[PDB]
RNA sequence: GGCUCAGGACAACGGUUGCACCCCCCGCGGCGGUCCUAGCCGGACACCGCUGGCAACCCGGCGCCAAGACGUGCGCGCAAGGGCGGGCGCCCGGGCGAGCAGCGUGACGCAGCGACGGCCCGCCCGGGCUUCCGGGGCAUCACCCGGUCGGCGCGGUCGCGGCGCGCCGAGGGCCCGACGCCUGGCGGAGAAUCAGGGUUCGACUCCGGAGAGCGGGCCUGCGAGACGGCCCGCACAUCCAAGGACGGCAGCAGGCGCGGAACUUGCCCAAUGCGCGGCGCGCGAGGCAGCGACGGGGAGCGCGCGAGCGAGGCGGGCCCACAGCCCCCGCCGCGGAGCCGAGGGCAAGCUGGUGCCAGCAGCCGCGGUAAUUCCAGCUCGGCGAGCGUCGCGCG
């Protein structure tokens, strides 16, 4: 099936090496997850048995995910609204689609809930006050079944809002 | 490429210090995992029917170990192919035989008669300090056995003497210049002598320079360096002490005792 | 041929009979229904009338079995898995592909398998015998929970030889026993560890140690 | 384990590194704390009984019963993953050459073990990839490559990686022979030949690789893209009570075809080992026997003026899993040499035929009336249980 020998590539020269083996089990690869944002339905986690015996869990669809504030040291769990910048393609925002450095909105509540009466960053806050909180995912959804990630912060922050502002 | 693990052994491909005749047979016993590798052990049956000669066959071999007579370091051992290393305790009960297996200076495994006073204990080699499980210290040795909470004290390449009964550390000796050694792998198996000189490479291997008791230097690398005392053996060794006569003395010593 | 051998079991007394039908007309109320569904024993009117029976299986004229969920008339292949029906392994992971018979009912069978379900009052020749006696502690117990003697009968059955099956799921002093003493062994090694752990702790005054604390 | 060498020419393979980018059954040694009826839990199937279909292969329905089988699960917080936690030019413990491991703490999640206690760690064998060097011929193949070269990001993988996808840039190789084509191309340890330097070969005993009619796909499992495992297409082949069913000797014997060329459809696990297992079973692995002028080694067809010894036969031992064979002991006692040549190279010559005919002759040459060379007899020479002819390699 799916492989990733490179005895079926080209050499530095761009010459055609040949064939002698058949497929091995060891080059295998696998379709896919594609991991979908809930926005009959519910969060749908599967298993893989891997090389082993080991276990493997990709997530195909999902709603909440753990956040933290660095800077303040605050953490909880909120839910992910939608995904609206990823440097790959445009294509994974327009359906919603979870991967690692995806950048994401999730609810406000569990923040605005316990903040905005301490004194820290000006941006945060503003963003507390609202009803989204712009974020990031640092986990990889289809190899270990979960959506975690952390609150952005200085620099990158003002990038990615650069970014999407004028859209 | 075989689809898995190798369960068979030519005997032509057998290491050659088992000293295995041509024309036994096609096939060598394949030992099974345990305290020591392939290259460095020699399967039961080899000592118990080509050397002690106790038994002729497989078959009365697999009776006599089945019937609980022959002990590895305090405990019965009834595989065959259960393989017998450096430093290891060989007694037979039943007719009051105690063995420490060693190496003779031609580099094979010998078996050298003991008494009781130090037939409780053994040497072993640290080779590897690591962190397991909730950070707690632990420590490996060159038979396959692990000690939680070694001392401090203790570092990589040093030996260790630990009683037979309870596997607890009693004293160590260091690896310093100026210690007895006794070379356990390469071209130099079976011979003693002190530390003489230490030179480390930055990745690459450490060279250590050794001489004999007769003033005869010779140079290893560490990964089969042993320690066996503080300047004096701890252990009973072989008539000989670690002199490798030259192929002169020894046709010399053929012709006499032919 | 033209017929169908239709086989009747009764589950209430694990009585079976047999039976010849040489004609489909009658049987044409047969026709169209599926497995697991009632079927009215006025079809054949003389001492199967006033009688619900349920279709359980049966097999085409070639002798395919059928199959549940096919909805079909006609007989089809399809993989069968391991641990399915009308298919013996010899492997633990392998398939095989064979034809089946449709669930559907129609001419083309020539048995069928048939149980019944309601009678009217009126005696039939078709009292459950018993070959086996249960062997469970639970089971006997329930038939002569928090049972503290343990102890049980021994007249069972004799055939000369007597033959009782042996008893399972009883503890006496050996299963206690073992019980107990497996607990004694963990809770000695537990309290051999953390000792250890102590004086270890108590040892390294003149050092740093990192280690997992221990939580509640 | 056993068979074979089709395919594959910066590959496989050989030596030398590495994983601080990895996985691993048995075995050995440790370790063993589990969030929210425990005198012992629940329901089934197999074998089996009754009733049945079909030519065969194959199975159906009903029914009581077991588990070191399946499910649930009694318990001192514990799997994967994720955020934060070092410096001020550099260097001078858990551990390294190397900031690598472990731990704490804020949040997520309740994975595995537990109705006779094993999740986890280390070692070991094995595997996967990877650095450096070596790794066929043709220039009547001189320019080649376009995921081809690199970068960023995600995905997938046991895992690194153009391995795959999106975007960006343009690169990479070549007379120190690229690219293409051919091979009656598996590689090495090694074999033949013989002053020294070398030439040719390397199916086959050990190691490594690849395959099981061709081409693909997959389940089980630590481990197979396995074929004495399953699914499909193609090419073949088989049984059918014509609706259906079924197969893969490059495993051991045996058969057809092909070819210049190649053996018994034998007996046994007693030995060496492997699998399971306590006083053992099985194994066409392997061993024993049979055919066998591939070939290698050792004796002999006489010595002597009479004695002696072989082969061979009839019996007894030894050996053997059973039997042969060798060897030993007794009574009778089958003594058999061919293949080449006799002008030179090259050691070895006498009559009768034929008449440039028939024929010899590796080369030179003979034969048209003595033929020292043809065909025959005598004699003689070489090697010898072996001799000669054909093809190939070395010399
Ligand atoms: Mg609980
Ligand atoms: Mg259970
Ligand atoms: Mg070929
Ligand atoms: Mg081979
Ligand atoms: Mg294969
Ligand atoms: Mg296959
Ligand atoms: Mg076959
Ligand atoms: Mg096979």
């Amino acid at each position: 099936g799916i492989t990733h020998d490179k005895m079926y590539k080209r050499s530095k020269t761009g010459a055609v090496q040949g064939k002698w083996h058949k497929k091995r089990k060891y080059n295998l690869g696998r379709q896919p997850a594609n991991t979908k944002l809930i926005v009959n339905e519910g969060q749908k986690i599967s298993t893989i048995r891997c090389r082993g015996g080991n276990i493997k869990r990709r997530a195909l669809r999902l709603s909440h995910g753990s956040f933290a504030w660095g800077s303040a040291d605050i953490s909880h769990k909120a839910r992910i609204l939608q995904v609206v910048y990823n440097s790959t393609s445009n294509e994974l925002v327009r359906t919603n689609t979870l991967v690692k450095g995806c950048v994401v909105q999730i609810d406000s509540a569990p923040f605005k809930s316990a903040l905005s009466n301490d004194t820290l960053d000006k941006e945060i806050l503003d963003q507390i006050r609202g009803d989204h909180i712009l974020a990031r995912i640092s986990s990889r959804p289809g190899q270990v079944g979960t959506a975690d990630g952390y609150i952005l912060e200085g620099p990158e922050l003002l990038f990615y809002q650069k970014k999407l502002a004028p859209k | 490429m075989a689809r898995g693990v190798r369960k068979h052994l030519k005997r032509l491909n057998a290491p050659k210090h088992w000293l295995l005749d041509k024309m036994g047979g096609i096939w060598a016993p394949r030992p099974t995992n345990g305290p020591h590798g392939l290259r460095e052990c020699i399967p039961l049956i080899l000592i118990l029917r080509n050397r002690l000669h106790y038994a002729n066959t497989y078959a009365e071999t697999s009776m006599i170990l089945q019937d609980k007579n022959v002990l590895i370091d305090g405990k019965p051992r009834t595989d065959p192919t259960f393989p017998v290393g450096f430093m290891d305790v060989f007694e037979i009960p039943k007719v009051h035989k105690t063995f420490r297996v060693l190496y003779d200076v031609k580099g094979r495994f010998t078996l050298v008669p003991i008494q009781s006073n130090e037939a409780g204990f053994k040497l072993c080699r640290v080779q590897k300090i690591f962190l397991g499980d909730k950070g707690m210290p632990y420590l490996s040795t060159h038979d396959a056995r692990t000690i939680r909470f070694p001392h401090p004290d203790i570092k990589t390449n040093d030996t260790i003497k630990i009683n037979l009964k309870t596997g607890k550390i009693d004293e160590w000796y260091k690896f310093d210049i100026g210690k007895i050694v006794m070379v356990t792998g390469g071209r130099n198996c079976g011979r003693i002598g002190t530390i003489q000189a230490i030179d480390k490479h930055m990745g690459s291997y450490t060279m250590i320079r050794m001489k004999d008791t007769e003033g005869t230097e010779f140079l290893t690398r560490l990964c089969n360096v042993f320690v066996i005392g503080n300047d004096s053996p701890a252990v009973a060794i072989p008539t000989t002490k670690g002199i490798r006569p030259d192929i002169i003395k020894n046709r010399e010593l053929r012709l006499r005792s032919i | 041929g033209s017929f169908c051998k239709v086989n009747i079991s009764n589950p209430v007394t694990g009585a079976n009979k047999s039976l010849m039908i040489e004609d489909f007309r009658k049987s044409q109320t047969i026709h169209g229904l599926r497995m697991a569904s009632e079927f009215d024993g006025a079809a054949l009117g003389e001492e199967y009338a006033g009688c619900t029976f349920r279709i359980t299986g049966g097999n085409d004229a070639q002798g395919f079995p059928m199959y549940q969920g096919v909805l079909k008339s006609q007989r089809a292949r399809l993989l069968l898995r391991q641990g399915a029906k009308c298919y013996l392994h010899r492997r633990n992971g392998e398939r095989k592909r064979k034809s089946i018979r449709g669930c559907i009912v129609g001419p083309d069978l020539h048995a069928l398998s048939v149980v019944l379900v309601d009678a009217g009052d009126k005696t039939l020749p078709g009292v459950v015998p018993k070959r086996l006696v249960p062997k469970r502690a639970s089971k006997i117990r329930r038939l002569f929970t928090k049972v503290d003697p343990k102890d049980q009968m021994l007249v069972c059955e004799l055939i000369k030889k007597l033959k009782y099956p042996k008893v399972q799921r009883v503890v006496t002093d050996e299963k206690y026993a073992r019980k107990q003493r497996v607990i004694a062994e963990k809770k000695e090694i537990m309290r051999k560890s953390l000792q250890q752990l102590e004086e270890y702790k108590a040892l390294l005054s003149r050092m740093g140690k990192q280690h997992n604390i221990r939580i509640y």
